[PDB]
């Protein structure tokens, strides 16, 4: 598998961390993973020329659709589980929940699962 | 004319030229998405389009074998041989009126503009008076070179403005002196 | 036509699409050609609009019924604004077998204007006792026909043939013998009055459009601190008539982020709204005060159930592109901004002037979809009050009538998912007072929104 | 509350059911396995590691008047066109909870005794899957499915470069050859492939 | 922000995180001078393929006919 | 409103029938596809490129007296004379908006222990196809069915020439000589094919 | 495919257009193929004898027949779609729709579908 690390990136001030020392602040394969997780969600599918059309979401384009509030919320489960699932590092994708705080203005959750947090069965002969 | 052949550094593909990149990365991932691959990506990208579009039309223009339009002019000139080049349609324009209208040089008579067809401009050659008899013919020109124009007998019948007297404005004879620029291919 | 099968064909554009759109909107247009100094309903149909008033994209008329077209209004009343100084192009033809080269005929437009009309007739070469009169706008020909050299019918044929919308033949004397062979003579003496405006001119047409009824009312792409103002003034005063018309304004094209905010900030009505972006449309400039027609268009044709909080506009580019806290301030000022993003020109969050007080419930009233949802509530009540004012006898069981009325319009509402739950009853203050067209009545509904904003949260 | 949503791709329509599906819904999961006796020891379950394919159905009845509507003549012709689509359809159906590309099997009307307008509907939908036939390295999985179509041409904008159109509308992006070989693509762009206008009409292959 | 117009075509391409990206910023600001100036260099090669508009390339072409370089 | 009719054409009659096909019509579509399963991946869907035969089946009676009728064992035979007929039969259903070739698969009649005069019918059909077994270029697609039948004998009209005939009643029309080669046809015309006479009677062979 | 271009020719007034310079008016590719449409429309199948029996139509022949309205309404859908089918370019022709204004006197309208109006997926490995 052999996952690398990468560079991390406060997402709140939009720049790279970088140490005193001046060089931008190494994190984790894991980090690196979580990072990546919040950039392809944020990422529009399609329409940023550099990425094929594995990565990417859609969840901008759901906002102007006329499906109802249920359909919608399936929806947002399809397209945030499909774009995370690409990553090899993902396990599985699920759990979610939607609140509808007002009128049509939403919150939702979802829980993540890494390949590391698989159970594994000791057994050998 | 005939086909290009390209060398093949200049024909590279996309991918060809982002792996080459990312070959010395080792530590640091390179998955799509990262922050590496968003730092190299579009310079591979803009490499490839750069090297497939800019630089093989740059090798086609060279040659007379597969250049075009001022290229292979220039091309020609090398060797002394020029393309020929158009003219505008001539001819003749019988005007009727009032014996005392006076046309002059210049003025400018058009086909019939409808919405299938655009109207085509002429401009008279000469400046002449109907004092003598009702009728006069006046020399012409299309104001735009090219076959455009070579009109037929009765074609031209317009004209733009409104000059006191004049009863009909009506060709004669169908023009004959427009020709087009010279084909590429002959030129070639 | 004779019995037996006949066939046409036209391109898919020919469509009868009009069915199925909504809203009614409302322009003074400046106009090169068509009726002057009245209001025209168009049915939504580019070819309509293209013979009611031309096609010149130099004139409002076009150029913004266009753009008001394209954003998909079922009926838009059109008033050809002008300036004065009115004039019909106008010919007079003379006959030839007289030596003094009598007038016999007098041609003149349909309508006012001052495109280049011209008339070319020649011998008809067939036969010298006909001619061929061959109507011209411009170079292009326009109509041709043959005639006899009667003058009773040479004024009968030109009127007679379908092709002459543009101009109507008359008769200034009789004679025997054909008119005399011209060559594109121009309908001189005529105006379209687009020259020079004037400021009051537009108040012409706000009073007429008064006595119409209409959804919202859009400025003709003009910025005009002056006409804002009476305009403000003017729709506030319908307000009060009962008449709710939603108005659309654009700032100058020289205002800057600081001018457009400061203005909608002047005034903050919720049926007044600013629009802060120019915008192009294939290589065509579009100034606020230009686009805020199509910004007009959209928000009407949306209705009920619609919005405009992210719909793609038909716009290509938008000059003025803002960061997030750019657009976060001209939000914030009641300024409605259309944001460039991925090459598609998208309105941002519905907005109106109305962002200053926001107390509580009145938040809902900073969004245009929230005040076309109040409005047309009040007309359709209009309507059916209007049926029993002093029309039906003020009794309880009159008064239950109207109540179930009314209670079965707001459940045709419920069968359209715009609203979640709904109410109307007796007010029985207001009831201890009744009269004949007194009767009073309460409601509240509770409006279902659209989608606007998603929050995730990844755990993890 | 409940609601079908069948979103056609290759052609853009966005179908929803006037009818809810009847009777109840019912979906099955099986696991792909097979059995193997062994001697003195008997029967043994191996999995296998392959899915399964499996079918949702159920039957409703296009009413002519009811919230939005179209005949049921339209509608059928619309679904049996749909029937022999190689392109997958996307099927939502919010309160049962199913989401996924699926293609329909099998499609059946009926116009009973009475209520002529009317037409009972029994339909079959399977779910959908797609088949995707150096430098070895671990990379993202090509788990998306690509179900995106586009205009069969297109019309060139502004800040548009021929390799730009080609990534954005036929993948790689180094494809654009494809388009520019097309004799008309040839015809209307110029001689250079690098120089191109806001408008020209362009084809795109397939 | 980016001067070079092929640099704020390029970030574009990518996701849109980086509004605030100093670094990333300036970054494709040095990519796109650097593509800027070989589009420049691309289309003054285009010049030196003819003896007409030869410029510098001009002794190549007095080089390919024998004419006295100078 | 509903009504069946059967254009017949190999025997020039267009059948109506006198009653409406009982309980309730119904026309499957199903797409021609195959399942194939893939080492670790499962089950797939492949279409297969061809079309299916699908059938249209109903009942009815043929009543003795009624709205045009006739005799339902001359009926039955008519039916069951076209059951054997190999070319094909227009089918043609009004309100179920069905209009295409079919032939006849099954028939069958029954007399019911009262009402011995009417026959109870049920009837089968299957929708129909046909089999159209240098300088390669495009052209017009053969879609059209060449359903149309012509009399076994001619009468030549007064403009009529050899070649004409062969055109409109033989097809490609320099199928003249099978028509003259006939010899009941030289007996006929003259020796000279290229002069006739109007009356001459002429077989068009088969 | 290659199809190629014709030459307009004026319905309403059934005669060529022709240019200011006598030649007729060429036209484009889709044009030549809705002025092809419209002619075999027109011309009655199996009658002119130039053309094989693939061109033509039998609208004509439909006006004596004594089908009922519901009847002779699908077979004007079934005679338009196949006469105009045989064209290579067309994709599809359908959206029939009918309106009998009159007692026992029709108008119809049908939507005519390109090749070029198909969808293209937009994917490549």
């Amino acid at each position: 598998l052999d996952l690398k690390g990468s560079f991390l990136f406060d997402f709140e001030k939009g720049e790279f961390v970088k140490n005193a020392d001046g060089t931008l602040k190494k994190c984790d394969k894991v980090q690196a993973y979580k990072q990546w997780c919040q950039k392809a969600i944020l990422t529009p599918r399609y329409k940023k020329a550099a990425y094929t059309n594995i990565y990417g979401s859609e969840i901008k384009d759901l906002i102007a659709s006329n499906l109802s509030q249920s359909a919608k919320e399936l929806e947002i489960t399809r397209l945030i589980k499909e774009t995370i699932l690409v990553h090899p590092y993902t396990k599985e994708v699920g759990e979610f929940s939607f609140n509808w705080l007002e009128n049509s203005r939403l919150v939702e959750y979802e829980f993540d699962v890494l390949t590391i947090d698989d159970e594994n069965i000791v057994i050998d002969g | 004319e005939r086909e290009l052949p390209i060398p093949v550094f200049l024909t590279e593909d996309e991918d060809s030229v982002h792996e080459r990149m990312l070959s010395n990365f080792q530590d640091v991932s390179t998955l799509e998405g990262d922050f590496i691959y968003d730092a190299t990506r579009p310079t591979a990208e803009q490499i490839a389009e750069l090297k497939q579009l800019g630089l093989q039309n740059n090798l086609k223009i060279a040659f007379p074998q597969t250049s075009y339009g001022t290229y292979l002019e220039w091309l020609g000139e090398c060797k002394g041989v020029f393309k020929n080049q158009p003219t505008k349609a001539t001819g003749v324009i019988t005007f009727t009126g009032v014996q005392g209208t006076i046309i002059t040089k210049g003025t400018i008579v058009t086909t019939i503009a409808t919405d299938e067809k655009q109207s085509i401009e002429f401009e008279l050659l000469e400046t002449k008076t109907i004092g003598e008899n009702e009728t006069v013919d006046i020399k012409a020109e299309s104001r735009i070179v090219g076959t455009i124009g070579n009109v037929s007998k009765g074609s031209i019948s317009v004209l733009l403005g409104s000059i006191s007297g004049v009863k009909s404005i009506t060709n004669k004879e169908d023009f004959r002196g427009g020709t087009d620029i010279e084909d590429e291919e002959h030129f070639r | 036509e004779i019995p037996g099968f006949y066939n046409r064909f036209k391109t898919q554009a020919e469509k009868s699409t009009n069915t199925g759109l909504k809203g009614r909107l409302a322009m003074p247009i400046r106009a090169n050609w068509g009726d002057v100094g009245k209001v025209v309903t168009i049915k939504n149909d580019l070819r309509q609009l293209k013979n009611l008033f031309g096609d010149d994209m130099n004139y409002s008329a076009f150029k913004l019924g266009k753009l008001a077209l394209l954003g998909n209004v079922k009926e838009l009343l059109l008033y050809r604004l002008v300036d004065g100084n009115q004039k019909k192009g106008t010919l007079t033809l003379k006959d030839t077998t007289e030596n003094s080269a009598k007038d016999v005929i007098k041609l003149e437009t349909k309508y006012p204007t001052a495109r280049n009309f011209n008339v070319t007739i020649k011998s008809n070469l067939v036969d010298s006792d006909k001619k061929d009169f061959i109507f011209f706008e411009n170079t292009k020909q326009l109509f041709s026909s043959s005639i006899k050299g009667t003058i009773d019918e040479i004024v009968l044929e030109i009127n007679s043939n379908l092709d002459n919308e543009y101009v109507i033949a008359t008769k200034v004397a009789d004679s025997d013998t054909i008119l005399a062979n011209v060559v594109n003579q121009a309908l001189e003496g005529g105006n379209d009055g687009c020259t020079s405006i004037t400021n009051e001119s537009y108040l012409k047409a706000l009073e007429e459009f008064e006595r119409y009824s209409f959804d919202s009312f859009v400025l003709d792409g003009v910025a005009d601190e002056a006409l804002q103002e009476t305009t403000k003034a003017w729709v506030a005063k319908n307000k009060e008539l009962g008449k709710d018309i939603l108005l659309f304004l654009g700032g100058k094209t020289e205002d800057n982020i600081k001018q457009i905010n400061d203005k909608s900030k002047s005034f903050n009505d919720e049926n007044i709204v600013n629009v802060g972006s120019s915008a192009y449309y294939e290589n065509i400039k579009y100034t606020p005060s230009e686009v805020a027609v199509y910004i007009a268009a959209l928000s009407v044709s949306k209705g009920i159930t619609g919005s405009i909080c992210n719909a793609k506009t038909i716009f290509e580019e938008v000059e003025p592109r803002l960061s997030q806290s750019e657009v976060k301030e001209c939000l914030k000022s009641g300024t409605l901004v259309l944001d460039f993003d991925d090459g598609d020109v998208i309105i941002v969050d519905d907005v109106n002037t109305f962002k200053k007080y926001v107390d509580d419930k009145n938040e809902a009233m900073g969004y245009i979809s929230n005040i076309m949802f109040i409005n047309t509530i009040n007309k359709d009540t209009s309507l059916k009050r209007k049926e029993f004012v002093g029309k039906i006898f003020n009794d309880a069981t009159g008064q239950t009538t109207v109540i179930c009325a009314l209670k079965k319009y707001f459940e045709e509402l419920m069968s359209q998912g715009i609203i979640s739950e709904f109410n109307v009853d007796i007010d029985t203050e207001l009831q201890a007072t009744a009269k004949a067209d007194e009767f009073y009545w309460k409601w509240d509904a509770v409006k279902v929104d659209v989608m606007k904003k998603i929050y995730g949260t990844g755990y993890l | 509350v409940i609601d079908i949503y069948l979103k056609n791709e290759k052609e853009k329509i966005d179908f929803h059911f006037p009818v809810n599906p009847q009777d109840s819904l019912s979906i099955k999961k099986e696991k792909r396995f097979e059995t193997v006796d062994i001697v003195n020891l008997g029967e043994f379950d191996i999995k296998k590691e392959g899915e399964k394919i499996r079918e949702i159905s159920f039957k409703t009845f296009l009413p002519n008047l009811y919230s939005e509507l179209k005949n049921p003549i339209e509608v059928v012709a619309m679904l049996e066109k749909w029937v022999d689509q190689a392109e997958p359809l996307r099927l939502i159906i919010t309160g049962f909870g199913y989401n996924g590309l699926v293609t329909i099997s099998s499609f059946s009307n009926t116009q009973t005794a009475g209520r002529e307008e009317d037409r009972d509907i029994e339909i079959t939908f399977r779910t959908y899957r797609e088949l995707k036939i150096s430098n070895t390295k671990t990379d993202l999985k090509d788990n998306r499915p690509n179900t995106q179509t586009k205009s069969k041409i297109y019309t060139v904008k502004a800040s548009d470069t021929l390799y730009k159109i080609a990534k954005n509308l036929l993948g790689k992006g180094s494809r654009w050859p494809e388009i520019y070989n097309i004799p008309e693509n040839k015809k209307v762009i110029g001689k250079n492939p690098n120089i191109i206008k806001k408008g020209k009409l362009v084809i795109p292959s397939k | 922000m980016i001067a070079s117009k092929k640099g704020k075509e390029m970030l574009l391409t990518l996701s849109p995180i980086y509004e605030q990206s100093i670094i990333m910023q300036s970054l494709y600001e040095a990519i796109g001078s650097e593509f800027d100036n070989l589009e420049l260099l691309d289309e003054e090669i285009e010049l030196q393929l003819f003896p007409q508009s030869a410029t510098w390339g001009l002794g190549f072409w007095e080089n390919r006919v024998g004419l006295i370089t100078n």
